[PDB]
């Protein structure tokens, strides 16, 4: 079984540099080329460039060269990629894959789990949980606003999880160099405010956990 | 270099259907196209290679053809696990280019969002901040346009939206919309409106409130 494990995710100040790992197993590491494709939420997979482990020979895609440097370690059979003078433009998930020949031209037949890169100057900082309640008929929707946190991720559940269905936890979005997310739970009108309906947001990095109760009025 | 165009970002279908995604080359690839499948959890696999036709360990429902500029992957009989994003890639001329990708999605009856507004919370206002939030939950298809109104007009600044992938139990999309102001700005105006426009009707779903009425 051919495998290729990449490095854990990374957090790095722009202007800086990083070297991520891609370790092969289950085959002659020197016999096939390694590629690196980049993927930014704005869809599409870019082609960084290729490296043949045996000759150390490399081939870049002009748009990535210079900032990028592809090196190997034929001893521990592990490929590397070093991105320099980073920017917010190259915060993405980077994949490494195996190249095979087959008549006429190469294709990538095996990828990695990829490594996520995030380029920010922010530091661990707790969120601010804000209760969303209606204003002063069968079903009623409430919400909870998690704003001003860094870094990801955040875990939101309702009533410690007892409200599964009818919930919606939207992806985060980048506020002023800090994250913000919202979640909505829908419950029959009989449940609220008759009973307690609460949001539990957990922000690990800062070892936080806040229960915010949704009370009527504003 | 060699552009790669997949005319369709999102493709709908039902399980049991014969699904065809397409991909067009700015020039002649002389049959050097490959197909990749990326599942939501981010992992990518290789389904087909060399002008389509070639497999790898992938099930028989996966087929593939084309030549020159046009090429396409066909999944004769759609199965839940096949719901993923498919990219094509010309391995003819350097550099190696991909296709925007075609995400499949399950077909559902049209639904129409459930629009809800929410004024800033006291806990926030005392911080000096003020965010009005708006949820447009469980609607289909996935195209929707939201429009904010402060005292009958404008408002584009401060508006940040979020969208959820398709649901797994039902197949509806949802959208979060937040308009952030300053307690002062917020307090200078009365009515705030959140207008959801969906193909499910011509008339925008309008939900709003007036600070004076709070």
């Amino acid at each position: 079984e051919v495998q290729l494990q990449q490095s854990g995710a990374e957090l790095v100040r722009a202007g800086s540099s990083v070297k991520m790992s891609c370790k092969a197993s289950g085959y002659t590491f020197t016999s096939y080329g390694i590629n690196w494709v980049k993927q930014r939420p704005g869809q599409g997979l870019e082609w960084i460039g290729y490296i043949n482990p045996g000759n150390g020979y490399t081939k870049y895609n002009e748009k990535f060269k210079g900032k990028t440097t592809l090196t190997v370690d034929k001893s521990s059979s592990t490929a590397y990629m070093q991105l320099r003078s980073l920017t917010s433009e190259d915060s993405a998930v980077y994949f490494c894959a195996r190249s095979v020949y087959y008549g006429g031209s190469y294709y990538f037949d095996y990828w990695g789990q990829g490594t996520t890169l995030t380029v920010s100057s922010a530091k661990t900082t707790p969120p601010s949980v804000y209760p969303l309640a209606p204003g002063s008929n069968s079903m009623v929707t409430l919400g909870c606003l998690v704003k001003g946190y860094f870094p990801e991720p955040v875990t939101v559940t309702w009533n410690s999880g007892s409200l599964s269905s009818g919930v919606h936890t939207f992806p985060a979005v980048l506020q002023s160099d800090l994250y913000t997310l919202s979640s909505s739970v829908t419950v029959p009108s009989s449940p609220r405010p008759s009973e307690t309906v609460t949001c539990n947001v957990a922000h690990p990095a800062s070892s936080t956990k806040v229960d915010k109760k949704i009370v009527p009025r504003d | 270099d060699i552009q790669m165009t997949q005319t369709t970002s999102s493709l709908s279908a039902s399980l049991g259907d014969r699904v065809t995604i397409s991909c067009r080359a700015s020039q002649d690839i002389s049959n050097y196209l490959n197909w990749y499948q990326q599942k939501p959890d981010g992992t990518v696999k290789l389904l087909i290679y060399y002008t389509s036709r070639l497999h790898s360990g992938v099930p028989s429902r996966f087929s593939g053809s084309g030549s020159g500029t046009d090429y396409s992957l066909t999944i004769s009989n759609l199965e839940q696990e096949d719901i993923a994003t498919y990219f094509c890639q010309q391995g003819n001329t350097l550099p190696r280019t991909f296709g925007g990708g075609t995400k499949l999605e399950i077909k559902r009856a049209d639904a129409a969002p459930t629009v809800s507004i929410f004024p800033p919370s006291s806990e926030q206002l005392t911080s000096g901040g003020a965010s009005v939030v708006c949820f447009l939950n469980n609607f289909y298809p996935k195209d929707i346009n939201v429009k904010w109104k402060i005292d009958g007009s404008e408002r584009q600044n401060g508006v940040l939206n979020s969208w959820t992938d398709q649901d797994s139990k039902d197949s509806t999309y949802s959208m979060s919309s937040t308009l952030t102001l300053t307690k002062d700005e917020y307090e200078r105006h009365n009515s705030y409106t959140c207008e959801a426009t969906h193909k499910t009707s011509t008339s925008p779903i309008v939900k709003s409130f007036n600070r004076n009425e709070c």
